[PDB]
Protein backbone atom coordinates (compact mmCIF):
# COMPACT_ATOMS: atom_id res chain seq x y z
CA UNK A 1 0.00 0.00 0.00
CA UNK A 2 1.60 3.22 -1.23
CA UNK A 3 0.56 6.75 -0.32
CA UNK A 4 2.83 9.14 -2.28
CA UNK A 5 1.60 8.29 -5.80
CA UNK A 6 1.00 11.08 -8.31
CA UNK A 7 -2.67 10.51 -9.35
CA UNK A 8 -2.64 13.63 -11.56
CA UNK A 9 -1.83 13.84 -15.27
CA UNK A 10 -1.99 16.74 -17.74
CA UNK A 11 -1.81 16.23 -21.50
CA UNK A 12 0.82 18.47 -23.14
CA UNK A 13 -1.44 19.56 -26.02
CA UNK A 14 -3.37 22.60 -24.79
CA UNK A 15 -6.92 22.38 -26.14
CA UNK A 16 -8.03 25.04 -23.63
CA UNK A 17 -10.43 26.85 -25.97
CA UNK A 18 -13.91 25.71 -24.90
CA UNK A 19 -12.88 24.23 -21.52
CA UNK A 20 -13.87 26.54 -18.67
CA UNK A 21 -16.38 24.38 -16.74
CA UNK A 22 -13.89 21.71 -15.60
CA UNK A 23 -11.22 21.90 -12.87
CA UNK A 24 -8.24 23.80 -14.28
CA UNK A 25 -4.74 24.11 -12.85
CA UNK A 26 -4.22 27.93 -12.96
CA UNK A 27 -4.44 22.96 -18.44
CA UNK A 28 -6.87 20.19 -17.46
CA UNK A 29 -6.38 17.85 -14.49
CA UNK A 30 -6.88 14.18 -15.43
CA UNK A 31 -7.11 11.75 -12.51
CA UNK A 32 -6.54 7.99 -12.36
CA UNK A 33 -9.99 7.40 -10.86
CA UNK A 34 -13.47 8.82 -11.52
CA UNK A 35 -15.60 11.08 -9.34
CA UNK A 36 -18.33 10.11 -6.87
CA UNK A 37 -21.72 11.82 -6.55
CA UNK A 38 -23.14 12.20 -3.04
CA UNK A 39 -26.71 13.49 -2.90
CA UNK A 40 -27.02 14.66 0.72
CA UNK A 41 -24.21 14.74 3.29
CA UNK A 42 -26.62 14.39 6.24
CA UNK A 43 -28.51 11.18 7.10
CA UNK A 44 -31.70 11.29 9.15
CA UNK A 45 -31.27 8.21 11.36
CA UNK A 46 -34.92 8.43 12.40
CA UNK A 47 -37.76 8.33 9.79
CA UNK A 48 -38.81 4.75 10.64
CA UNK A 49 -38.81 3.40 7.06
CA UNK A 50 -35.02 3.24 7.54
CA UNK A 51 -34.92 2.21 11.22
CA UNK A 52 -37.52 -0.61 10.66
CA UNK A 53 -39.47 -0.96 13.94
CA UNK A 54 -40.87 -4.35 14.93
CA UNK A 55 -44.52 -3.18 15.12
CA UNK A 56 -46.85 -3.68 12.11
CA UNK A 57 -45.41 -5.45 1.10
CA UNK A 58 -46.20 -1.72 1.05
CA UNK A 59 -44.98 0.72 -1.61
CA UNK A 60 -44.72 4.46 -1.02
CA UNK A 61 -42.98 7.02 -3.24
CA UNK A 62 -41.97 9.95 -1.05
CA UNK A 63 -41.64 13.42 -2.61
CA UNK A 64 -37.96 14.27 -2.89
CA UNK A 65 -34.86 13.34 -0.87
CA UNK A 66 -35.28 16.42 1.37
CA UNK A 67 -37.19 14.38 3.97
CA UNK A 68 -33.83 12.70 4.71
CA UNK A 69 -31.89 15.98 4.81
CA UNK A 70 -33.23 17.77 7.93
CA UNK A 71 -34.63 20.74 6.04
CA UNK A 72 -35.94 23.51 8.31
CA UNK A 73 -39.11 25.50 7.76
CA UNK A 74 -39.21 28.89 6.04
CA UNK A 75 -40.81 30.64 9.04
CA UNK A 76 -37.62 30.39 11.11
CA UNK A 77 -35.59 31.72 8.17
CA UNK A 78 -37.99 34.66 7.81
CA UNK A 79 -37.77 35.25 11.58
CA UNK A 80 -33.96 35.26 11.37
CA UNK A 81 -34.15 37.71 8.46
CA UNK A 82 -36.41 39.88 10.63
CA UNK A 83 -33.75 39.60 13.36
CA UNK A 84 -31.02 40.56 10.86
CA UNK A 85 -32.08 44.21 10.53
CA UNK B 1 17.49 37.36 15.33
CA UNK B 2 16.35 40.13 12.90
CA UNK B 3 18.14 42.78 14.99
CA UNK B 4 20.62 45.33 13.63
CA UNK B 5 23.73 45.46 15.87
CA UNK B 6 25.10 48.51 17.64
CA UNK B 7 28.48 48.98 15.95
CA UNK B 8 30.91 47.89 13.17
CA UNK B 9 29.84 50.66 10.76
CA UNK B 10 32.32 53.53 10.29
CA UNK B 11 31.54 54.87 6.81
CA UNK B 12 32.98 58.31 7.56
CA UNK B 13 36.01 58.95 5.35
CA UNK B 14 34.02 58.23 2.18
CA UNK B 15 31.60 60.95 3.31
CA UNK B 16 34.61 63.18 3.98
CA UNK B 17 35.68 62.56 0.36
CA UNK B 18 32.13 62.53 -1.06
CA UNK B 19 32.68 65.89 -2.86
CA UNK B 20 29.15 67.17 -2.14
CA UNK B 21 29.03 67.86 1.62
CA UNK B 22 30.43 71.06 3.09
CA UNK B 23 33.63 69.58 4.54
CA UNK B 24 36.86 71.64 4.26
CA UNK B 25 39.05 68.79 5.56
CA UNK B 26 39.69 66.94 2.29
CA UNK B 27 39.98 68.44 -1.18
CA UNK B 28 40.69 65.47 -3.47
CA UNK B 29 8.18 63.12 1.80
CA UNK B 30 10.90 65.53 0.70
CA UNK B 31 13.15 65.03 3.74
CA UNK B 32 16.63 63.57 3.28
CA UNK B 33 16.75 61.93 6.72
CA UNK B 34 13.70 60.25 8.36
CA UNK B 35 14.19 61.92 11.76
CA UNK B 36 10.68 63.41 11.57
CA UNK B 37 8.78 60.73 9.61
CA UNK B 38 7.94 57.22 10.79
CA UNK B 39 8.81 54.01 8.94
CA UNK B 40 6.01 51.91 10.55
CA UNK B 41 8.72 50.24 12.71
CA UNK B 42 10.15 48.25 9.79
CA UNK B 43 13.90 48.19 8.98
CA UNK B 44 13.62 47.79 5.16
CA UNK B 45 11.94 51.21 4.83
CA UNK B 46 15.26 52.87 5.71
CA UNK B 47 16.81 51.56 2.46
CA UNK B 48 14.91 54.01 0.23
CA UNK B 49 17.15 56.94 1.14
CA UNK B 50 20.34 57.41 -0.93
CA UNK B 51 22.33 59.00 1.93
CA UNK B 52 21.62 55.95 4.11
CA UNK B 53 21.88 53.08 1.63
CA UNK B 54 25.30 54.48 0.68
CA UNK B 55 26.26 54.16 4.36
CA UNK B 56 24.94 50.57 4.45
CA UNK B 57 26.79 49.59 1.26
CA UNK B 58 30.12 51.44 1.49
CA UNK B 59 30.69 50.82 5.21
CA UNK B 60 33.68 49.13 6.79
CA UNK B 61 34.71 47.24 9.93
CA UNK B 62 36.94 48.88 12.55
CA UNK B 63 38.25 48.05 16.03
CA UNK B 64 37.30 50.05 19.16
CA UNK B 65 40.15 52.10 20.58
CA UNK B 66 40.70 52.05 24.35
CA UNK B 67 42.53 54.76 26.29
CA UNK B 68 45.46 72.81 37.06
CA UNK B 69 43.72 75.93 38.34
CA UNK B 70 43.05 77.96 35.20
CA UNK B 71 42.72 76.77 31.61
CA UNK B 72 44.77 78.48 28.90
CA UNK B 73 43.03 78.31 25.52
CA UNK B 74 45.46 78.43 22.58
CA UNK B 75 44.09 77.97 19.03
CA UNK B 76 46.19 75.56 16.96
CA UNK B 77 46.08 75.71 13.16
CA UNK B 78 47.02 72.87 10.82
CA UNK B 79 47.84 72.89 7.08
CA UNK B 80 49.58 69.77 5.72
CA UNK B 81 49.34 68.49 2.14
CA UNK B 82 49.77 64.74 1.69
CA UNK B 83 49.11 62.54 -1.39
CA UNK C 1 -3.68 9.36 -29.48
CA UNK C 2 -2.73 6.20 -27.58
CA UNK C 3 0.96 7.25 -27.59
CA UNK C 4 0.28 10.39 -25.56
CA UNK C 5 1.33 9.54 -22.00
CA UNK C 6 1.40 12.54 -19.67
CA UNK C 7 3.68 14.02 -17.00
CA UNK C 8 3.06 12.95 -13.38
CA UNK C 9 2.48 15.66 -10.77
CA UNK C 10 4.15 14.63 -7.51
CA UNK C 11 2.66 15.28 -4.08
CA UNK C 12 5.75 16.97 -2.51
CA UNK C 13 4.56 16.40 1.05
CA UNK C 14 7.41 18.41 2.59
CA UNK C 15 6.35 21.25 0.28
CA UNK C 16 2.68 20.50 1.03
CA UNK C 17 2.78 20.64 4.83
CA UNK C 18 4.38 23.88 5.99
CA UNK C 19 6.19 25.83 3.26
CA UNK C 20 6.17 29.62 3.66
CA UNK C 21 5.60 32.44 1.17
CA UNK C 22 16.95 36.71 3.30
CA UNK C 23 17.44 40.36 2.32
CA UNK C 24 14.00 41.47 3.55
CA UNK C 25 15.19 41.06 7.16
CA UNK C 26 18.21 43.34 7.39
CA UNK C 27 20.91 41.09 8.87
CA UNK C 28 23.09 40.17 5.85
CA UNK C 29 25.05 42.85 3.97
Amino acid sequence: IMIDAASSFVLPISITKNVDVLQRTDEILWFRGPSVIVNERIINSGDPHLSLPLNRNEKESLPGPFVLGLRPSAKFTAHRLSMLR
Amino acid sequence: NQLIPQAYISNFHNRLTNEDDGIPIFTMGNAVLPDLQDQHHNPFNILRYPKIRDTFINGKVVSPYRLSGEAIMIPITLDIEHM
Amino acid sequence: FETMVANPIKVSRLQSNGVLTIHYSLANF
